[PDB]
């Protein structure tokens, strides 16, 4: 009964998946710098979101 | 396979019903586990 449904090791819905690890880092990089900052990921990247 | 049973009515889409009676298997995705149900059509308008 562990954790109800699997999924192929080759999709984005893979917890390991690449997709998996980029919402990681973007949901701490995007803390880094005030939101007014020359240097903030949302300001330069503003398609990343 | 065993899986793969599904379409136990006689389509797969648009199953078949009489005298509004409606008789097709569900199966739940996590467990598998499939029930027979039977819808039924009551008209209260008309169907016309």
């Amino acid at each position: 009964g562990r954790a109800s449904q699997y999924v192929a090791p080759g999709t984005v819905s893979s917890m390991f998946s690449p997709a998996a690890y980029l919402t990681e880092l973007y949901r701490e990089a995007r803390n880094l710098h005030a939101s007014d900052s020359v240097y903030y990921l949302d300001t330069r990247r503003p398609d990343l979101k | 396979e065993l899986s793969q049973f599904i379409g136990k009515a006689s389509n797969f889409g648009q199953q078949e019903y009489s005298n509004n009676q409606l008789i097709t298997p569900v199966v739940n995705s996590s467990d598998g586990t499939v029930k027979v149900y039977r819808i039924t059509r009551e008209y209260t308008t008309n169907a016309y």
